[PDB]
């Protein structure tokens, strides 16, 4: 008589392999609003 | 000989210095510099090789706006600790600046105002200008005064004020300042000029018909008053007045020292040349009684004196036909211990004309400063807010904590009740 050879992959041994790491390269590039360029034009020179 | 000493205190101090001190900058000829390219005695000093430096005190507990002209082009104009300035604002907070925090900073503005009154040979009066409706201006402006009244007795202290409008504040505790204040412009202040912002906005929406002006416009007609007050002691004219002559013919019983002003050439260039600015028409615009500089209306009230300051190509012959026209109109009236109230004053310069700012060239110019029984009311609405506040303690725990005790808030308004009682008492 044969022997019925152990077929047999636990929980433990089958349910997960090793994923792909995630594709993480983006950080929040803010192009800054150039400082607005000030003439609230002070007295002196304004009026006289 | 003929100097005058201009005292800003308070963040409006400085800002009406600026256009003040413009003024006078011009008006004698300095570049921005200091550098002419001696009428300039009362404003500026001689400093060897063309320099003039300015005569005043900027005095703030808050540094920021004394540094944008310590930033700005006249840090080399100003002589650079004639700007004192602190660390920490007053706050809206009377008792701060005149018991805590301007206490220090009261040393350098008096050691400096005693240097700056030692090179005069002949001094006239200190110009003080400050807003009380806040901090610095409320309290070490009124501590400054005690300190000048009493190391300089004989000494007359002008006084420009900024009182509180009627609905328009930008500040909640300001009536808590404005009547806790008044004993500084009552006992230790001869001329007490009572401005407000709202009567310059009027001003410039119907007249100069800027539509929205700023504070820097409202610093613009501010500095022609000033200008026309000491045309006088500059330049030449027909009648001079000197600023012991304003506190004589225009100044009754000694408590009586609040006057009004109302410059009237007021006109731009889209207006002016359509017109003629004359005499007779620059001063019936004078006596309106909607171009006071206060939202303070003299038909309710008796003028005791007035001190017209015609300033140009002003004939005396006009001058006396101006001042019958407006004697002879009901409208306008007069308290009965008063046969003569006029004290007229022609300065030969024109006036300054204004390029980039708002006014326009105006060959001949006009301002009052009248004394009226009309200025009990710019203490009475302020009577209203300051009883409706005490009424419930209001927001003077803030004044307890520095050491202003509790006492003082009811003769303030008791000092402010006998000031309203004094006023009606003339007027009888
Ligand atoms: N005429 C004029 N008034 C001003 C100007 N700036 C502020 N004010 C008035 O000043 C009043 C209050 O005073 P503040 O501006 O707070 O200045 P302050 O006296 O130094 O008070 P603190 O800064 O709190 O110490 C306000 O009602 C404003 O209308 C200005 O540039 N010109
Ligand atoms: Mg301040």
């Amino acid at each position: 008589p044969p022997t019925l050879p152990f077929h047999g992959e636990s929980a433990y041994r089958t349910d997960y392999v090793p994923k792909p790491l995630p594709e993480v390269a983006k950080p929040v590039e803010v192009k800054l609003p150039p400082t607005l360029p000030f003439n609230a034009q002070s007295c002196y020179r304004s009026e006289y | 000989m003929r100097e005058v000493i201009s005292i800003h205190v308070g963040q409006a101090g400085i800002q009406i210095g600026n256009a003040c001190w413009e003024l006078f900058c011009l008006e004698h000829g300095i570049q921005p510099d200091g550098q002419m390219p001696d009428a300039f005695n009362t404003f500026f000093s001689e400093t060897g090789a063309g320099k003039h430096v300015p005569r005043c005190v900027f005095l703030d507990l808050e540094p920021t706006v004394v540094d944008e002209v310590r930033t700005g082009t006249y840090r080399h104009l100003f002589h650079p600790e004639q700007l004192i300035s602190g660390k920490e604002d007053a706050a809206n907070n009377f008792a701060r600046g005149h018991y805590t925090i301007g206490k220090e900073i009261v040393d350098l503005s008096l050691d400096r105002i005693r240097k700056l009154a030692d090179n005069c040979t002949g001094l006239q009066g200190f110009l003080m200008f400050n807003a009380v409706g806040g901090g610095t201006g409320s309290g070490l402006g009124c501590l400054l005064l005690e300190r000048l009244s009493v190391d300089y007795g004989k000494k007359s202290k002008l006084n420009f004020c900024s009182w509180p409008s009627p609905q328009v504040s930008t500040a909640v505790v300001e009536p808590y300042n404005s009547v806790l204040s008044t004993h500084s412009l009552l006992e230790h202040t001869d001329v007490a000029v009572m401005l407000d912002n709202e009567a310059i906005y009027d001003i410039c929406r119907r007249n100069l018909d800027i539509e929205r002006p700023t504070y820097t416009n409202l610093n613009r007609l501010i500095a022609q008053v000033i200008s026309s007050l000491t045309a006088s002691l500059r330049f030449d004219g027909a009648l001079n007045v000197d600023v012991t002559e304003f506190q004589t013919n225009l100044v009754p019983y000694p408590r009586i020292h609040f006057m009004l002003s109302s410059y009237a050439p007021i006109i731009s260039a889209e207006k002016a040349y359509h017109e003629q600015l004359s005499v007779a028409e620059i001063t019936n615009s004078a006596f309106e009684p909607a171009s006071m500089m206060a939202k303070c209306d003299p038909r309710h009230g008796k003028y005791m004196a007035c001190c017209l300051m015609y300033r140009g190509d002003v004939v005396p012959k006009d001058v006396n036909a101006a001042v019958a026209t407006i004697k002879t109109k009901r409208t306008i009236q007069f308290v009965d211990w008063c046969p003569t109230g006029f004290k007229c004053g022609i300065n030969y310069q024109p006036p300054t004309v204004v390029p980039g700012g708002d006014l326009a060239k105006v060959m001949r110019a006009v301002c009052m400063i009248s004394n009226s029984t009309a200025i009990a009311e710019v203490f009475s609405r302020m009577d209203h807010k300051f009883d409706l506040m005490y009424a419930k303690r209001a927001f003077v725990h803030w004044y307890v904590g520095e050491g202003m005790e509790e006492g003082e808030f009811s003769e303030a308004r008791e000092d402010l009740a006998a000031l309203e009682k004094d006023y009606e008492e003339v007027g009888i």
